[PDB]
RNA sequence: CUCAAAGGAGACUGCCAGUGAUAAACUGGAGGAAGGUGGGGAUGACGUCAAGUCAUCAUGGCCCUUACGACCAGGGCUACACACGUGCUACAAUGGCGCAUACAAAGAGAAGCGACCUCGCGAGAGCAAGCGGACCUCAUAAAGUGCGUCGUAGUCCGGAUUGGAGUCUGCAACUCGACUCCAUGAAGUCGGAAUCGCUAGUAAUCGUGGAUCAGAAUGCCACGGUGAAUACGUUCCCGGGCCUU
C-alpha cells in the first residue's frame, strides 16, 4: 500500500523543520509564498551548486537563507561576488533585508536529495539505471550509512510498460520513529517520459 | 511594570527564550514574577490525501503555539535598555507592553 | 488551472483594490438611514457603473502555487495537495502530522 | 359556538376552539381571547353568550373563511393569467418556490406514476 | 480529627475539591445544600456513599466545590474526592475503600471521532450495491 | 427580495432606454438581457424583449406586472413532457 | 465471542431500595439513555402495585418475576442432516433477563394511558398469571415440551 | 486548592501461589490510579486489481493555432413520466405546549468577533465598549428537574406545500439564497421481500464548535452531557491465517 513520508513522520522526533519562523494568520500564507519563490529561484540558480537542502528563517524584519551544498566554492564564486549576487536577489524577491549563510554536506554520496539528484542527471544522460542504483548503494555503503534503499519507476530503458525497481543493503527500519532516516526524490526527464527516483538512507538511531 | 509575551512553534526554544530573559533582567536589579506557561493553542487542519476522490482518506495536522509571560515589577533604567538588544532566536515572537 | 483564469483573479484583485473607497462610500450612502430619496437612488444608479470585478465578492481564493480553485485553506494560501507536500518535506512551520 | 358561520368545538379550550376557523392560527386566536379579556384554558361550553358576541366582532375584524378562500383563489389565479413563472408552476403543478424535482416534489406531483411500456 | 483533610476527585470532565473536618452531618456544595444542588437521587446515593460504608456520615461536615461535566460526573467526582479525604483522614480506611472500589479513579472518557466514521464507532451504513 | 430601504432595482440602461422611449412615440420593442430589473409603473404599454439565455422573447408590460421582475415573463427551460 | 475473554460489569443498586434487580429492570426500561425517566416510570408503577396488592414493591415485583421466569427455552442445533430446536435449560440470570425484557414488551404493547399505569397492570396480571408476557412463557415452555425429544443433541 | 505547561516518577508478568517439558507461557492473588498490548490515535510489509487521477501539478506522444486560444452579457450546471444510494424530520403521552430553574467540553475572531443601551412581535436596525484574546465577543448548552395543561384524537402529533408581508448579504436573490412574521396544515398511526451499524463511556439520545465561506449545511471534521442490552458458544453465513490432501 501507500506509505507515509518519512520526513513528516519524523518532523517533530529527530528530524528538523526546514522553515524555521513565526508568523500570525495574517502573514503565514505570505510567508509561505515568499518562501517557495525564494527556494524556486535558489534551486533554478545553482543547479550545478549539488544543493541538498535550503533552509529559511526570519529573524526580526529580515530573512536568513542557510544553503547546505557539497561544493561551497562553485556556491561562493570568487571573494563572494556569486553569493553577493544570490544576497541581492534574495532580497529583492522576499523585500527584507537577506543574509545568505552555506553550510558544508560533507560526504555527498550519504544525503539522500545529492543522491537522488545524482542518479537522475545519469539517467538524463542514458547511463544503465541499473549501474546507476548499484553505484549509489555501494558509494553509501561503503562510506559507511547503515543502510540505504534506492527506488525508481517509470519507462525504464525506455519500455513501452513502466515498472519499478528498487534495491536495498544494510537495514533500513521505516517504522521505527526514532530511525534517522534521510529520505529525498527527484524526477528526471528523459525521450520517453518522466523517471522518478526515491532514496532513503539510514544512518542509526538517536 | 512591564509585560513581555512570548510565543512559539516550539516550546524548547520558548523556554531557552525565556530563561535567558529572566537571567538578564535578574542580573540588572530589577525583580521578575513568573515566568508563566498560558495555555497552549491547537489549530488543527484535516485535508484530503487524494488527488482524486476517497473522500474517507485524509490526513490531519496540527499546530501548536506555545505562550509564555514575563512580569517585571519596578523596572530599572539598566533593566528596561538591557531588553531589546537581547536579540532572541528566530522563531521566538516578543511582545512589550508598559502595564 | 489555466492562465487566463489566473490573471483573470489577479485583474479582480486589482479593479477592488482601485475602487476599494470609491465603493464604499456609495454603500454608506445607501444605507444611510437619514439619506434622503433621491441621492440614495443616484448612488444605487452610480454603483451599477462601477465594473463588476470592483466588487470583492467577485474574487475567488486560489492555489498560489497551481491556481486550484477548490480545497483552499486561507492559513496557508494553498489547495489541500499542496499543503500536504510542503506538510511533508517540512516547509510549513511548526505544523506536523497531529493525533489525540 | 357558532362564529364565522362555523360551528367551534365545544370541549375544547377557547385558544385550541378558535383556531378551527379558516384564517385563525395559535397567535391571532391568542390575540382575539386577549381583546376580549377571556382566559384560554377555558372551555367555550361554559362561557355565556355575552363573550361569544364579544369574540364574533373580534374574528370580524379579520378576512377569515370564504373571504381568505377567495383572496388566496383571486392571488393564485392573477399569478395563473399573468403566465410569469410562478403561473406557469400553478399551472403545471410543479414547486412554485424552487425545490428540486429531480426527486422529491412528492407533494405538489402526487403520488409516484409510473411509465407505461 | 482537629485539622481540614483535603481532597481531589475526578470523573469524566469534572474536578471536586473536598474538604472534610469533625461536625455533625452538613454537607455544601458549591456554597448550596446537597438537596439543592443534586436533584438526582443516584447522585445523592453516589454522594453519600463513602460515608454510609464507613459509618461516620453524621460525624463530619463536607465543604465541596466542583466545576465540569454534569450531575453523574460531578457525583463521581466528589465520590472520589470524598474518599481521598477519608484516606487523608484516617489511613485505616484505604482497605474496605478500596473493597467497595472507591478509590479508584474511573478513566473511562469519551472516545474521540473518527475520520470515515459518524462517531466514535457507528459506521456509515453500508450497501453492496 | 430586496429589502425596502433600498428601494426596487433597476439597470440604468434600461432606464434610459425607458425614458427614451416613453416620450416618443417609439413602439419598437426594446431589447434587452437585464432580466433583473424590477418593472416600474412608467412603461406600461410598449413591449420589451427580454433575453432568456438563446433569444428575446417580447412581453407586452401591463398594469399587473408591476413589482415583478423582466426574467419572470421569459422562460428559460425548454420542457414538453418525458415520452410525450 | 471466539475469545472468551468477557468478564462482568457491576450495576448499582436502585436508590429507593438498593436491589441491582430493579436496577436491572429500570436499565432494560430505559430507552435513549433517559435513566431518570425510567426510575421516575418503574417507581410510580411500583407504588401503584404496592397499594393495589397487600405487599411491599419487592416483594410483588418477586412474585411477578416468579409468574414470568421461564425454565427450558429452545435454541437452533445444527448438525449433519437439518436443524433442530433443542430444549435447553436456561440459567437464572438468563431467566431474570428474559422475564424483564418480556414484562416490558408486554407493557409497552398495551394501550393504556401512562406507560406507569401500563407497567403497573402488566405487573398485577402477571402476578395473577394472566396476559401477555405469561403466555410468552407459557409459548416457550409449550415449544419446549414439543421438541422435548430432542433433548440430547 | 482547581487549573495552565515544562521537567520528572509510575506498569515492567516486577512479586507470591499453582500448572507446565527444571522452558516459553498460562490461571489466580497482593500492592496500585491503572495488570498483563491499561483506553484511543499515528504507524499500512513483499505485492494485487494495466484499480483511480493527463481536470491539482508535472510529463512522452498526438492534436488546434483569425481557433479546441482570448474577452463579455444572458442562460445552464438547480430541468423531471421514473429508478437507486446516503441522510434529516416524524408518525407521539418515556410525548407536545407554557412558565420557572440547574450542570459541559472544545474552538474561532481584525475588510473580524462584536457587548451595553434604544427601536422592532421577529429576522434585524441605530448608536457604540472591549478584544489579535486564560482578560473581550461569539455564547442562553440541550436533554435534565419542578409546576400546570393536553387525555389517545390524524389530535394542542406531524410541519410538507402554498398565499401575503418582511430582514440581511451582495453591483444584482426571476430562473436560483438564507432567515423572520401571519395564515395555510400534505403524507405519515412504526414501514413487503430484503438489508445496515454497534462489545462500554460503545450503541442510543442531547445539544456545542470549526474549515469552506460576502451570503448560502439535514454534508464533513471536531467537542462534551445522559447513558444501556447482550456475548451460552464456534455447528452454520462472510472474509482471512497455518499445516495437509
Ligand atoms: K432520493
Ligand atoms: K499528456
Ligand atoms: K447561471
Ligand atoms: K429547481
Ligand atoms: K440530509
Ligand atoms: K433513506
Ligand atoms: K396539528
Ligand atoms: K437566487
Ligand atoms: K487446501
Ligand atoms: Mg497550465
Ligand atoms: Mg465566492
Ligand atoms: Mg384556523
Ligand atoms: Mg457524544
Ligand atoms: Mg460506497
Ligand atoms: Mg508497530
Ligand atoms: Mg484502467
Ligand atoms: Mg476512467
Ligand atoms: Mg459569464
Ligand atoms: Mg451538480
Ligand atoms: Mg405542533
Ligand atoms: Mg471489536
Ligand atoms: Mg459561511
Ligand atoms: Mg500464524
Amino acid at each position: 500500500g501507500q506509505k507515509v513520508h518519512p520526513n513528516g513522520i519524523r518532523l517533530g522526533i529527530v528530524k528538523p523543520w526546514n522553515s524555521t519562523w513565526f508568523a500570525n494568520t495574517k502573514e503565514f500564507a505570505d510567508n509561505l509564498d515568499s518562501d517557495f519563490k525564494v527556494r524556486q529561484y535558489l534551486t533554478k540558480e545553482l543547479a550545478k551548486a549539488s544543493v541538498s537542502r535550503i533552509v529559511i528563517e526570519r529573524p526580526a524584519k529580515s530573512i536568513r537563507v542557510t544553503i547546505h551544498t557539497a561544493r561551497p566554492g562553485i556556491v561562493i564564486g570568487k571573494k563572494g561576488e556569486d553569493v553577493e549576487k544570490l544576497r541581492k536577489v534574495v532580497a529583492d524577491i522576499a523585500g527584507v533585508p537577506a543574509q545568505i549563510n552555506i553550510a558544508e554536506v560533507r560526504k555527498p554520496e550519504l544525503d539522500a536529495k545529492l543522491v537522488a539528484d545524482s542518479i537522475t542527471s545519469q539517467l538524463e544522460r542514458r547511463v544503465m539505471f541499473r549501474r546507476a542504483m548499484k553505484r549509489a548503494v555501494q558509494n553509501a555503503m561503503r562510506l559507511g550509512a547503515k543502510g540505504i534503499k534506492v527506488e525508481v519507476s517509470g519507462r525504464l530503458g525506455g519500455a513501452e510498460i513502466a515498472r519499478t525497481e528498487w534495491y536495498r543493503e544494510g537495514r533500513v527500519p521505516l517504522h521505527t520513529l526514532r530511525a534517522d532516516i534521510d529520505y529525498n526524490t527527484s524526477e528526471a526527464h528523459t525521450t520517453y517520459g518522466v523517471i522518478g527516483v526515491k532514496v532513503w538512507i539510514f544512518k542509526g538511531e538517536i | 511594570r512591564i509585560r513581555i509575551r512570548l510565543k512559539a512553534f516550539d516550546h524548547r526554544l520558548i523556554d531557552q527564550a525565556t530563561a535567558e530573559i529572566v537571567e538578564t533582567a535578574k542580573r540588572t536589579g530589577a525583580q521578575v514574577r513568573g515566568p508563566i506557561p498560558l495555555p497552549t493553542r491547537k489549530e488543527r487542519f484535516t485535508v484530503l490525501i487524494s488527488p482524486h476522490v476517497n473522500k474517507d482518506a485524509r490526513d490531519q495536522y496540527e499546530i501548536r503555539t506555545h505562550l509564555r509571560l514575563v512580569d517585571i515589577v519596578e523596572p530599572t533604567e539598566k533593566t528596561v535598555d538591557a531588553l531589546m538588544r537581547l536579540d532572541l532566536a528566530a522563531g521566538v515572537d516578543v511582545q512589550i507592553s508598559l502595564g | 488551472a489555466k492562465q487566463s483564469m489566473k490573471a483573470r483573479e489577479v485583474k479582480r484583485v486589482a479593479l477592488a483594490d482601485k475602487y476599494f473607497a470609491k465603493r464604499a462610500e456609495l454603500k454608506a450612502i445607501i444605507s444611510d438611514v437619514n439619506a434622503s430619496d433621491e441621492d440614495r437612488w443616484n448612488a444605487v444608479l452610480k454603483l451599477q457603473t462601477l465594473p463588476r470585478d470592483s466588487s470583492p465578492s467577485r474574487q475567488r481564493n486560489r492555489c498560489r502555487q497551481t491556481g486550484r480553485p477548490h480545497g483552499f485553506l486561507r492559513k496557508f494560501g494553498l489547495s489541500r495537495i499542496k499543503v500536504r507536500e510542503a506538510a511533508m518535506r517540512g516547509e510549513i512551520p511548526g505544523l506536523k502530522k497531529a493525533s489525540w | 359556538a357558532r362564529i364565522a358561520g362555523i360551528n367551534i368545538p365545544d370541549h375544547k379550550h377557547a385558544v385550541i376552539a378558535l383556531t378551527s376557523i379558516y384564517g385563525v392560527g395559535k397567535t391571532r386566536s391568542k390575540a382575539i381571547l386577549a381583546a376580549a379579556g377571556i382566559a384560554e384554558d377555558v372551555k367555550i361550553s361554559e362561557l355565556s353568550e355575552g363573550q361569544i358576541d364579544t369574540l364574533r366582532d373580534e374574528v370580524a375584524k379579520f378576512v377569515v373563511e370564504g373571504d381568505l378562500r377567495r383572496e388566496i383563489s383571486m392571488s393564485i389565479k392573477r399569478l395563473m393569467d399573468l403566465g410569469c413563472y410562478r403561473g406557469l408552476r400553478h399551472r403545471r403543478g410543479l414547486p412554485v418556490r424552487g425545490q428540486r424535482t429531480k426527486t422529491n416534489a412528492r407533494t405538489r406531483k402526487g403520488p409516484r406514476k409510473p411509465i407505461k411500456k | 480529627a482537629e485539622n481540614q483533610y483535603y481532597g481531589t476527585g475526578r470523573r469524566k470532565s469534572s474536578a471536586a475539591r473536598v474538604f472534610i473536618k469533625p461536625g455533625n452531618g452538613k454537607i455544601v456544595i458549591n456554597q448550596r445544600s446537597l438537596e439543592q444542588y443534586f436533584g438526582r437521587e443516584t447522585a445523592r446515593m453516589v454522594v453519600r456513599q463513602p460515608l454510609e460504608l464507613v459509618d461516620m456520615v453524621e460525624k463530619l461536615d463536607l465543604y465541596i466545590t466542583v466545576k465540569g461535566g454534569g450531575i453523574s460526573g460531578q457525583a463521581g467526582a466528589i465520590r472520589h474526592g470524598i474518599t481521598r479525604a477519608l484516606m487523608e483522614y484516617d489511613e485505616s480506611l484505604r482497605s474496605e475503600l478500596r473493597k467497595a472500589g472507591f478509590v479508584t479513579r474511573d478513566a473511562r472518557q469519551v472516545e474521540r471521532k473518527k475520520v470515515g466514521l459518524r462517531k466514535a464507532r457507528r459506521r456509515p451504513q453500508f450497501s453492496k450495491r | 427580495p430586496r429589502s425596502l430601504k433600498k428601494g426596487p432595482f433597476i439597470d440604468l440602461h434600461l432606464l434610459k432606454k425607458v425614458e427614451k422611449a416613453v416620450e416618443s412615440g417609439d413602439k419598437k420593442p426594446l431589447r434587452t438581457w437585464s432580466r433583473r430589473s424590477t418593472i416600474f409603473p412608467n412603461m406600461i404599454g410598449l413591449t420589451i424583449a427580454v433575453h432568456n439565455g438563446r433569444q428575446h422573447v417580447p412581453v407586452f408590460v401591463t398594469d399587473e406586472m408591476v413589482g415583478h421582475k423582466l426574467g419572470e415573463f421569459a422562460p428559460t427551460r425548454t420542457y414538453r413532457g418525458h415520452a410525450a | 465471542p471466539r475469545r472468551r475473554v468477557i468478564g462482568q460489569r457491576k450495576i448499582l443498586p436502585d436508590p429507593k431500595f438498593g436491589s441491582e434487580l430493579l436496577a436491572k429492570f429500570v436499565n432494560i426500561l430505559m430507552v435513549d439513555g433517559k435513566k431518570s425517566t425510567a426510575e421516575s416510570i418503574v417507581y410510580s408503577a411500583l407504588e401503584t402495585l404496592a397499594q393495589r396488592s397487600g405487599k411491599s414493591e419487592l416483594e410483588a415485583f418477586e412474585v411477578a418475576l416468579e409468574n414470568v421466569r421461564p425454565t427450558v427455552e429452545v435454541k437452533s442445533r445444527r448438525v449433519g442432516g437439518s436443524t433442530y430446536q433443542v430444549p435447553v435449560e436456561v440459567r437464572p440470570v438468563r431467566r431474570n433477563a428474559l422475564a424483564m425484557r418480556w414484562i416490558v414488551e408486554a407493557a409497552r404493547k398495551r394501550g393504556d394511558k401512562s406507560m406507569a399505569l401500563r407497567l403497573a397492570n402488566e405487573l398485577s396480571d402477571a402476578a395473577e398469571n394472566k396476559g401477555t408476557a405469561v403466555k410468552k412463557r407459557e409459548d416457550v415452555h409449550r415449544m419446549a415440551e414439543a421438541n422435548k425429544a430432542f433433548a440430547h443433541y
